């Protein structure tokens, strides 16, 4: 099991998925096409803003 | 491939490939039937000879 953590914009989370296109999914963090696992996200306005 | 992203392009190419493979299978089945018919014809021709 590998756990990868990071922070991104709100709607930008839509780019965190297999075979997506966009700034993140193309130059920061790209998931494989055969990815099996889970993507967990939660708001962090009380912490990082 | 150029106008669709990998996720949907995968199912589109799968549709095309299923169609083409089924068409080729139909062609080869009809060819087998015609080959059996021509085998019978050739057997009759050899008997006549």
């Amino acid at each position: 099991v590998y756990a990868d953590s990071f922070v991104i914009r709100g709607n930008e989370v839509s780019q965190i998925a297999p075979g997506q296109t966009g700034n993140i999914a193309d130059y920061n963090y790209k998931l494989p096409d055969d990815f099996t696992g889970c993507v967990i996200a939660w708001n962090s306005n009380k912490l990082d803003s | 491939l150029s106008r669709l992203d990998p996720p949907e392009a995968e199912v589109q190419i799968d549709r095309l490939i299923t169609g083409r493979l089924q068409s080729l299978q139909t062609y080869v089945t009809q060819q087998l039937i015609r080959a059996a018919e021509i085998r019978a014809s050739a057997n009759l021709a050899a008997t006549k000879m």
